[PDB]
């Protein structure tokens, strides 16, 4: 579990020390949901068959639709699709 | 790393049991059933009553069970020898496709239930059973070279 | 009863405590403008938030483990008397006005009066004495 | 039966002309509808509040998140009511919007938990721009969105660790485990500062309230009320730690100081928003206690009716003012609003008897609210936090009283000659008047739930 | 039957709508719950009307008109939906008692002459 | 050209199957899913039992 | 929610327990609780391991 | 025991050398051209940990999907880089990333077993060196599965997957109703 802690961490205050690029730091808090998977799995790896791992699926199938709002908002940092704007 | 562990010993408590040998047996499967079938239930059940407390029943049941399925293969190398030698040589071949050896099986059940009268009893009472004539299925596809001379002479002969 | 405390233990571990914060977070409070560098000017802006911090252990637990050693037996009225020695420090703050300074004194003494411990426990229904059994109602 | 009703109108807005002023009509007598039949479950609810559970996920506590749902139900009504009688195509996500929130106080396990907060946070992502022709919603919506990916994060990290010192998952195998490893308290304040982010406890502080002056003020009732009411359920209908152990007590402190600080403020949307999320830290002090809920139950409807009445009636306010802000937002200054007894001086009535609410002078609401909070704090036994709870309270008056001192000076030019606009006020009437003559029935609650 | 083994639990009254399965319970089942009704069976068409009354919450959407066209038809579609629930909502309970209980009156004597499942 | 128009759902059916006509050769396979699924009950008419099975273990 | 566990065998003997309500008995599962502790995470094997590769370092 | 093929397991070497790639690129693209690798060595973390299955599912659906999403924005209104870790952009970064790195590391001290004490944030430190664990043969497992036992727990618990149907509803909508302006 130093594996996942370690990549959450580094993705963490990579977040927080990012006084550049808005989209750095957007895949660094994507790749926070998968800095916890590598805890969860091995986990449930050192445990058992399915029971941590159901959430392990859950997260995966939900980071999709994260990034999806992610970006789908994203494009509207701004105007939309592109106008004169200063 | 999947290292292996490998240590020696011996425990006294007990009388040693009688091993059992390769893949093979998997054509034996059905011949230990229906003989060492209460054997078989009285041990598991014995293990699952003892909650947790496993290893109590090595001495009674873990050689008795064992027993049974010894004399079982003894049985089976005296009675039909190469009957079973072909027919799981059919059956190291084909990924072990138990459909893959369906007719050297008759050859096999045949001759033990004429000598150690034995069946093949898999318990549902939908369907038919064991002999099918496959007929809309998905029987073999190297038909045992070795072999189809067995069960045609099996036609012939008897 | 009670135990008079190790003024020097308590006071140097808190010092630390003090120096500790000063660091961690006194030095954290390098965010709030554009005067960017790094490392040695960051105690040129934060020189004043620093023994700010560690002065405040220095005033405050000291003074309480003195008053633990003059009026005894842990209670606490100490506190009152304990953190207006933290104004001190606090006057340290603002060196403007000595009324202004005797008044944050007063304010952080009626301030230290109340914080003893929050989240008390153990009281299952509280606030209700007993007095002696004799098969007693008014109270829980 | 929110589900088929989502998927009804999500094939009726599909289809549709875009008219999309009447959809609404249909979703908000859809849902009174339901509410007027399905209230017949009370009578199944409670014989001694006999919880009910789906599939050992999920779970139906039948006095206390039975009420939550009819809020839910009660507040969504009148947002529906409000976009009727400037809007796009969004009542969809209004519906999924709740059908998570509904899951989060239904959630008895931690999978559903967070399948349902993470679903709520992303519709409020989507509502914080769909008003997308703005530069305040641009900003609020990514900002909303980064930090709750964060807080996100956090509750998934506090849920893991959660699950790495026990196998299972469920709260209801904790089951008063008292030999209590150190972890599993650290690990639920993790939890429980995790599913704290929407109050904004004052270090998580500033970053939710430019969202909420940069959002448009049809959307800033929704979000200031949708999952205030619902984490906070969630985190008194399990009672997670049953006193702070001086964890949440410091954040509550920092707050209810440090937010009520927060006093001078000109911007009409900042000055309800602490209010907002002052009366939030409020509810957060008997997230400290135990076998306690009907206090929480009673205060948050006892004041989320006055806060959709305060934004209801600053509504009703833009009407009066010889100027307005942008296109979205109208009316963000206090001292816009100057002269307005001089104007319909009945809804002056309304705005003052719910700003006392929130001050709390006692016949109408804050004896039945606060007094409420009082009793179950001093059960306790907590002597410090009522008394800072005592300054929260006056010091968040001052700045109550702002805004009615600001209400009712005298105007500069402005009486009368007009045209109506109705019809939607007998929904401000109704949340007025149920909130000064609550003290009619104030004890038949009393029984009610005591009876549940 | 029409399983396996398995079991599906589902105790459920709420807003999240489902159903039961084939058998193996104590509680309210699938088929019998239809039925085993009474004259709150028109309950539905209580509300049939009413998310058809919202032409009567029509005051004034546009001005000065009524009678919103022709869309009422999906709300009649959910006017009846609701009211299903609402009806399926009158689980009176699957012989429990302390109720209205016509279920030891018109359900024990299905379940006395059923005496085969 | 003419599209589909609800109102006559006999001649909707038929003016939606021939000018746009590639959805609803779609929806009639998403009819004759589960529609057919529950024109089964009697047609199985009590056909097969499958009796899989993980280890039995017995009774006393 | 629980699948076919390598540490499911504590489960009945702690839950068990708590079939009667001696978790407010508040003791009479503390035994079963932390045996299924150690089927957990094996701490007192992994000190009782350490000890014995102590002694096994002091010759 | 094939010396490397015991420390082929710590690749968490690579994972932390590409995770500070990932804060300071030059570019803004090469850091989420970098995640994917990061992504890939978790999949070979996996792979090597006892479940392929996932690293397939991650190679299958975050550098098949949401990276490919990643590097589908950053073509288009491509955002304005400050240029890299600069010394005046490394201004109050060592001031507060040291202690936060050091609290962090003793939060995952936090996620050890029961010990009150700063014993456990030492123990899980040495937790690979008292132990090796014992695997065990086959007691009557039937049927093979490695994932149809992650669908039969789908089955169990139903209703988050029916629930999650929503979250992949509220994924499509949001996009077409905040896009799209309809006309
Ligand atoms: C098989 C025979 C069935 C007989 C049943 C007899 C029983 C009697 C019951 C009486 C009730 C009638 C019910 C019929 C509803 C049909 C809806 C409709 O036609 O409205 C038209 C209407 C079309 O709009 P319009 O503006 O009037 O027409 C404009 C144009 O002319 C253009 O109009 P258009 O024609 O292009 O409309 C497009 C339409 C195609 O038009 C059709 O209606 C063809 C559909 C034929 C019937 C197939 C659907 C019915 C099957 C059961 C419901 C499946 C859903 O496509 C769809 O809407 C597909 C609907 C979803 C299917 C997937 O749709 C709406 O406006 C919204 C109504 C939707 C309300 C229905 C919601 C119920 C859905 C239940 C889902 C259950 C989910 C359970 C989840 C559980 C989770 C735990
Ligand atoms: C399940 C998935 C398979 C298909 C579903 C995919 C979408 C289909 C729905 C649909 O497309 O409806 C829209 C279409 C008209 O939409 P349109 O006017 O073209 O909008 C474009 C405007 N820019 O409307 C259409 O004309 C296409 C849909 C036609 C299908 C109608 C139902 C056919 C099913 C036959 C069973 C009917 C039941 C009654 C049978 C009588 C009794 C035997």
């Amino acid at each position: 579990m130093f594996i996942g802690t370690i990549i959450l961490v580094l993705s963490f205050l990579g977040f927080v020390f990012n006084r550049r690029n808005i989209i750095l730091a957007f895949i660094c808090l994507e790749t926070m949901l998968l800095g916890i998977n590598l805890i969860l799995l091995r986990n449930s790896v050192l445990f058992d068959d399915i029971s941590g791992s159901l959430f392990a699926i859950v997260i995966i199938i939900l980071a999709g639709v994260e990034s999806a709002i992610g970006l789908s908002l994203l494009v509207s940092y701004y105007r939309l699709r592109g106008v004169i704007n200063s | 790393p999947f290292e292996d562990k490998a240590n020696m010993p011996d425990n006294v408590p007990d009388v040693v049991e009688v091993g059992a040998t390769s893949a093979p047996l998997l054509s034996a499967s059905y011949f230990i059933g229906a003989k060492c079938k209460p054997y078989n239930d009285d041990f598991m059940l014995c293990r699952e009553e003892s909650q947790g407390s496993g290893a109590i029943d090595c001495l009674k049941e873990g050689r008795r069970v064992t027993r049974c399925a010894v004399s079982v293969i003894e049985d089976i190398n005296k009675s039909c020898l190469d009957e079973f030698r072909l027919h799981w040589q059919c059956l190291e071949q084909n990924n072990h496709q138990l459909s893959g050896c369906r007719k050297a099986e008759a050859l096999l059940n045949k001759c033990v239930f004429t000598k150690l009268n034995l069946e093949k009893k898999i318990p549902g009472l939908r369907p038919d059973e064991e002999p099918v004539f496959l007929k809309k299925d998905p029987w073999i596809k190297p038909a045992v070279d070795d072999f189809k001379s067995v069960r045609a002479y099996a036609e012939a002969k008897k | 009863h009670f135990h008079p405390y190790n003024t020097l233990g308590l006071a140097t571990q808190s010092a630390m405590v003090g120096l500790g914060a000063g660091v961690v977070a006194a030095a954290a409070r390098n965010s709030l403008a554009t005067g960017p560098r790094n490392i040695l000017t960051t105690f040129s802006k934060s020189g004043g938030v620093v023994t700010i911090f560690t002065g405040a252990s220095i005033a405050y637990v000291f003074t309480y483990c003195s008053a633990a050693n003059l009026r005894e037996r842990k209670d606490g009225w100490n506190h009152m008397w304990a953190g207006a020695a933290t104004g001190a420090v606090l006057g340290a703050r603002t060196k403007l006005v000595p009324a202004f300074i005797g008044w944050t004194v007063l304010c952080g003494a009626a301030c230290g009066l109340f914080g003893w411990t929050g989240a008390r426990f153990n009281a299952d229904r509280k606030a209700s004495l007993e007095q002696s059994p004799k098969g007693f109602v008014q109270e829980d | 039966m929110l589900i088929l009703a989502i998927i009804s109108l999500i094939t009726f807005v599909s289809m549709s002309k875009l008219s999309d002023n009447r959809a609404i009509i249909r979703l908000i007598n859809i849902y009174l509808i339901l509410v007027l039949v399905l209230d017949s479950f009370l009578y199944l609810l409670f014989l001694n509040n006999q919880t009910y559970t789906v599939m050992g996920e999920l779970l139906i506590f039948n006095s206390f998140t039975f009420y939550i749902d009819m809020l839910i139900y009660f507040i969504m009504i009148v947002i529906s009511s409000l976009y009727g009688y400037p809007k796009k195509e969004l009542i969809i996500l209004f519906l999924i919007n709740i059908l998570g929130a509904l899951l989060i106080v239904h959630s008895n396990d931690f999978i559903t938990l967070f399948v349902a907060i993470e679903l709520q946070s992303y519709s409020i992502y989507l509502i914080t721009a769909i008003y997308n022709s703005s530069y305040k919603a641009s900003k609020a919506s990514m900002l909303y969105f980064f930090m709750g990916g964060i807080l996100s994060i956090l509750i998934a990290y506090s849920i893991n660790t959660y699950y790495s010192v026990l196998n299972s998952y469920t709260l209801h195998s904790l089951d008063s485990l008292i030999i209590n490893t150190l972890d599993l308290n650290l690990i639920l304040i993790a939890l429980s500062l995790g599913l704290l982010f929407k109050i904004g406890i004052a270090p998580l502080h500033k970053w939710l309230i430019s969202i909420y002056e940069n959002t448009p003020i049809l959307i800033t009732i929704y979000i200031s009320l949708i999952p205030k009411i619902s984490i906070l359920s969630y985190l008194v209908l399990s009672n997670i730690s049953i006193n702070s152990l001086v964890i949440s007590i410091l954040a509550i402190l920092t707050l209810l100081v440090g937010s009520v600080g927060g006093l001078l403020q000109i911007k009409i949307k900042r000055l309800l928003a602490f209010s907002g999320l002052t009366n939030a830290g409020y509810m957060m002090l008997l997230l400290l206690l135990n076998n306690n809920e009907f206090s929480y139950l009673y205060y948050i409807t006892q004041y989320s009716i006055s806060h959709l009445a305060i934004f209801m009636i600053i509504i009703f306010s833009i009407y009066y003012i010889n100027y307005i802000n942008n296109q979205y937002n109208p009316i963000i200054y206090v001292n816009q609003l100057k002269g307005l007894i001089h104007d319909n001086a009945y809804l002056v009535l309304s705005m003052a008897i719910v700003v006392f609410s929130f001050i709390g002078i006692p016949p109408l609401l804050g004896f039945f609210g606060k007094l409420n909070i009082l009793m179950s704090i001093l059960n306790n036994g907590y002597y410090f936090i009522s008394i800072v709870l005592i300054v929260a309270s006056l010091i968040s008056a001052l700045y109550y009283l702002y805004l009615l001192n600001v209400s009712i000076q005298d105007k500069n030019n402005i009486l009368i000659n007009s045209n109506e606009t109705v019809s939607s006020v007998l929904s401000y009437i109704l949340s007025s008047l149920i909130i000064l003559i609550t003290f009619g029935f104030i004890y038949n609650s009393l029984i009610i739930d005591i009876f549940n | 039957s029409t399983p396996l083994v398995k079991t599906s639990v589902n105790y459920s009254y709420g807003d999240y709508p489902l159903i039961d399965a084939d058998p193996h319970f104590k509680r309210v089942v699938g088929y019998m719950r239809p039925s085993d009704y009474g004259v709150i069976g028109l309950a539905t068409a209580a509300l049939p009307a009413g998310i058809c009354f919202a032409e009567w919450l029509d005051p004034v959407k546009g001005k000065f008109a009524r009678p919103s066209v022709k869309f009422l038809r999906v709300a009649t579609m959910l006017g009846f939906a609701v009211g299903f629930g609402a009806a399926y909502a009158r689980s009176s309970l699957r012989f429990f008692g302390v109720t209205e209980n016509a279920r030891e009156y018109k359900k024990d004597e299905a379940q006395m002459a059923a005496r085969k499942a | 050209a003419n599209p589909g128009f609800w109102n006559g759902p006999f001649r909707y059916l038929r003016w939606s199957a021939h000018n746009r006509p590639h959805l609803f050769f779609a929806f009639a396979i998403g009819i004759a899913g589960p529609v057919a699924a529950l024109t089964l009950t009697p047609l199985r008419r009590k056909y097969l039992y499958p009796d899989h099975s993980p280890l039995p273990q017995s009774y006393p | 929610t629980g699948g076919r566990n390598r540490c499911f065998s504590e489960w009945q003997s702690f839950m068990h327990c708590t079939a009667k309500t001696d978790a407010k008995s508040r003791a009479q599962c503390l035994p079963n609780f932390e045996d299924y502790m150690e089927c957990l995470h094996h701490t007192k094997e992994k000190a009782r391991l350490r000890e014995i590769e102590s002694v096994l370092k002091q010759k | 025991m094939y010396l490397t093929y015991y420390f082929i397991e710590i690749t968490i070497f690579l994972a932390i050398l590409c995770t500070i790639f990932i804060i300071s690129a030059k570019n803004p693209m090469v850091s989420i051209l970098y995640m994917i690798a990061l992504f890939v060595i978790a999949a070979m973390y996996l792979y090597l940990i006892g479940l392929g299955i996932f690293s397939l599912l991650y190679i299958m659906i975050y550098i098949g999907a949401i990276a490919v999403l990643f590097l589908f924005i950053i073509t288009l209104l491509d955002i304005n880089s400050t240029e890299l870790s600069v010394k005046s952009n490394i201004r109050d970064l060592p001031l507060v990333l040291i202690s936060l790195i050091v609290l962090t590391i003793s939060g995952l001290m936090i996620y050890s077993n029961d010990s009150i004490l700063i014993n456990k944030l030492l123990e899980a430190f040495g937790n690979d060196y008292n132990t090796i664990i014992t695997q065990d043969w086959f007691n009557i497992e039937n049927t093979t599965l490695l994932t149809t036992i992650g669908n039969v727990l789908l089955t169990n618990n139903a209703f988050i997957l029916l629930v999650l149907a929503i979250v992949l509803l509220l994924g499509i909508i949001g996009p077409i109703s905040i896009t799209m302006k309809h006309k």
